[PDB]
């Protein structure tokens, strides 16, 4: 009997949502949460922090799951305080909430489905050495994460018994003022086939005129860009060279209602067991106001027994940085036209491309031999 | 036109004396004072905190420590409530290192040295002492380990590679183990950064060990000084204390005139936007937040009552004042000051370790080899 | 492990070194006894010498 | 004409133009930033005059 809260943002399959959570069955684990699915706009953090305060006091909620179809990292922020104040387990499905934030609370307890800053730089090396890429270049603006990101990849590559070749490593900062001849200047410097950035988008955007007003991005030229470079696939900048290869979390083909289903059955089943096994219940007083006196009592093991849980035959063990073992990826490629197209797809760390020859964008000719 | 400015603080009698100070400094574009007390819990200072800039719809929050002895939950709150409408905020006594990452705190001014700059001022002492063999001993947590990557950029810098590092769990109750370690190098600069808590076991453990007698030389932080680890401490330890650290009263006046001088050249550029006063009604970010941060942080002040004020990179304060204080009969007495170029002893003599009016070398020659 | 006795070309020159030095040595045998190879196999994602 | 002249790798170049075209192609090599150390520039007798 433990209660168990929904939140929904924006346009949404409400009925198709509630469907799927009637149809969850938990008669093994003897949950038995009860389902509330409460809409909410896009007003402001205060009043979806008040929603949720009253959420909890309504009828012993001890959890609650939220997804906005906005973009917004505030909103997740502002969540993940929330959680590490109230001392109670949120997760996030997809959209503001699933942003991974790079420094999480140490006393906090909330829990994202996506892929680690290490993932996507091992996807890339995988991609590159399925495309027999052997070299490659180190390009990133003054972020703290875009270096731990370069950083993590160079230590990754350094203890490679296959051969590697790296050129050198570009720091420049693009915040100085009157500093874009010397990064232009620097940029000619580089020489490798390929060139990994990762940057915001006003900054890739800035990178992507440089190079073009250079002259070394039209045929031999290679760009790698992370998750966080394109954002929406819906909107171009028309501004970026033809052929550019990036990764993005597999969202046309994962279902949001079905996704969510799972990840309450997952969490109700973590709780039932922990029940069991613990045989104690966190219940306290689900407020909003004097919560300094909220922590007498402690949580800890809910934290602790939630990166352990498994249902329908799957596994979504997260990690002690709070992202999930196995995340879902896809490959995006740039075709003629402004659009994203899905190239191949990645899970458990094996990878699944749709062709076995790589689009080349008369050379390229064909040899036979016996 | 008419803006006003928003603070959150305590000691009521402050709070009016920097109503006076802005209403003197109001006669050198009309500002006005609105401030309000803490509250008992982060919700409720979070909710006063935005009922706040709903009333005053001001452009800039100023958050002191409380009367709390940890004083870093509180300025968590108000961060995390001005990130939401990328609203800056400004820092008087914060002090904790790990609001140092621009992931965390997206927009946030301190007015203090971070922790940070202890590393930098051992390396400037060890360098100005001749020596060259140091051992890092830090406890694993944030600031621990971001006063251990500072120390190690530091010696990387001047290509010096450290002798031994060892880390320890907070909270651990037998740290022999890690004594007993470091007593089987050929060192004898022994560096301490941890809390208050473990630093009386860690000497308690380096007493007992016979580790605090002749040619050993110890060197601590200021928070390793204060608390109850001066009743257990050695003699002849060195350590570190802030000038205006303790004072609050002096910073407040050089801030105000930070933030008059950055609302002035604020005013006079095109396509400027005031704060929106729906705090419940509005969530959507300022796009006069990023443009004002970054005049303030190169808002160099000429001069003011605590010296030269700047901003570093990552929003730090610099240029900060140090006194080096020694414990001699039971007895703290600064030795010399620090003002950021160099340290310039005074006419007091010093007495190290065990009683050896001489300075030690801190260094061994072993003697037995596998 | 069980004492043994060591003597030989590199013994005298230790003797020797030790001698014209003046410090002490304690000699001992390696457990693996081999030279030692680059171990970079990626299946552990560390690299180190045996 | 500057991104044509970002296709030269030899360390020399010979140039034989009138003042104002050799001080024209001057500005386009200090732009372009491949005239401070890794570049010689040798002209005749009639581009200094």
């Amino acid at each position: 009997s433990i209660g168990i809260a929904v939140i929904l943002v924006g346009t949404s399959d409400e009925v198709a949502i509630k469907d799927a959570h009637e149809k969850d069955d938990f008669h093994h684990l003897s949950v038995v949460p009860r389902v509330e699915l409460v809409a909410m706009n896009e007003t402001d953090p205060k009043s979806i922090i008040t929603r949720i305060c009253d959420l909890m006091s309504d009828r012993k909620i001890q959890g609650v799951v939220f997804a906005d179809d906005t973009d917004q990292e505030a909103i997740a922020q502002i969540l993940d305080f929330i959680s590490a104040q109230t001392l109670t387990p949120i997760l996030g499905i997809h959209g503001g909430s699933s942003m991974i934030m790079a420094d999480k609370d140490e006393s906090s307890m909330f829990f994202q489905f996506g892929p680690s800053i290490e993932q996507q730089a091992s996807v890339m090396l995988n991609i590159m050495e399925e495309y027999d890429w052997y070299i490659f270049s180190i390009v990133t603006t003054y972020f703290p994460g875009y270096q731990d990101f370069v950083n993590k990849i160079r230590s990754t590559i350094e203890n490679s018994f296959v051969g590697w070749e790296l050129e050198e490593v570009l720091l420049l900062d693009m915040s100085l003022d009157d500093g874009d001849s010397k990064i232009q200047n620097q940029l000619k410097k580089l020489q490798s086939p390929i060139i990994l950035l990762y940057c915001t988008k006003e900054e890739a955007t800035y990178i992507f005129e440089v190079a073009n007003s250079v002259g070394l991005t039209g045929y031999g030229y290679t760009w790698i860009v992370p998750s966080l470079v394109a954002g929406d696939t819906d909107t171009v900048p028309s501004e970026f060279p033809t052929g550019l290869i990036s990764v993005s979390y597999d969202e046309w083909d994962y279902g949001l209602p079905a996704r969510v289903r799972d990840g309450i059955a997952i969490i109700t089943t973590a709780a039932s067991d922990m029940l069991s096994e613990h045989s104690f219940i966190p219940e306290p007083k689900s407020s909003c106001y004097n919560t300094h006196e909220k922590r007498i009592y402690q949580s800890n093991m809910l934290n602790r027994y939630l990166i352990n849980v498994t249902f329908e035959g799957r596994n979504l063990s997260f990690s002690e940085d709070g992202y999930q073992m196995h995340p879902k990826l896809v490959i995006i490629l740039l075709n003629k036209e402004r659009k994203w197209e899905r190239v191949g797809k990645w899970k458990d760390k094996s990878l699944q491309m749709k062709y076995y020859v790589w689009p080349r964008m008369d050379d390229h000719l064909s040899i036979v031999t016996l | 036109k008419i803006v006003n400015i928003g603070a959150v603080l305590s000691t009521r009698k402050h709070e009016q004396m920097f109503r006076e100070a802005v209403n003197q400094a109001n006669k050198r574009i009309q500002l006005q004072a609105t401030s309000v007390t803490h509250k008992p819990n982060a919700i409720q200072m979070a909710l006063s905190v935005c009922e706040d800039l709903i009333s005053s719809q001001v452009y800039a929050i100023l958050v002191s420590h409380p009367p709390t002895p940890n004083d870093h939950f509180t300025p968590t709150p108000v961060s995390y409530t001005a990130g939401f409408y990328r609203i800056p905020v400004l820092g008087l006594t914060t002090r904790m290192s790990i609001y140092s990452d621009k992931s965390i705190h997206l927009s946030f001014l301190r007015t203090v040295p971070p922790y940070s700059h202890q590393s930098s001022v051992w390396f400037e002492m060890m360098r100005v002492y001749n020596w060259n063999h140091i051992i890092l001993l830090v406890s694993d947590d944030h600031e621990g380990r971001a006063a251990q990557k500072r120390l190690e950029t530091l010696l990387e810098e001047r290509e010096s590679k450290a002798e031994k590092v060892l880390q320890f769990d907070p909270g651990t109750k037998n740290v022999t183990a890690l004594l007993m370690e470091a007593r089987e190098l050929e060192a004898r600069v022994i560096i301490l950064s941890a809390s208050e808590d473990d630093a009386a076991t860690v000497y308690r453990a380096a007493a007992m060990l016979d580790m605090t007698g002749s040619g050993y030389v110890w060197l601590v932080g200021e928070r390793e000084i204060s608390g109850n680890a001066l009743r257990y401490a050695p003699d002849g330890i060195i350590g570190l204390q802030l000038i205006n650290g303790k004072n609050e009263s002096a910073h407040i006046s050089d801030a105000v005139g930070v933030v008059a001088q950055a609302v002035h050249e604020l005013l006079e550029k095109e396509n400027i936007t005031d704060p929106p006063r729906g705090c419940v009604g509005n969530t959507n970010i300022w796009k006069t937040g990023p443009l004002f941060k970054r005049v303030l942080m190169s808002s160099k002040y000429a001069d003011g009552v605590t010296g030269r004020v700047e901003f570093n990179e990552d929003g730090d304060r610099k240029f900060a004042q140090y006194s080096i204080m020694n414990l001699q009969n039971r007895k703290l007495v600064q030795v010399g000051i620090y003002n950021g170029t160099h340290v310039i002893p005074n006419d007091r003599k010093i007495i190290w370790p065990g009683g050896e009016t001489e300075k030690p070398r801190g260094y061994q020659m072993s003697t037995r080899l596998k | 492990t069980v004492p043994q006795c060591c003597y030989g070309f590199c013994i005298d020159l230790l003797i020797k070194l030790a001698r014209t030095m003046q410090f002490t040595y304690e000699v001992h045998l390696v457990a693996d006894g081999k030279f030692g190879t680059q171990e970079r196999v990626q299946n552990s994602n560390k690299k180190e010498w045996n």
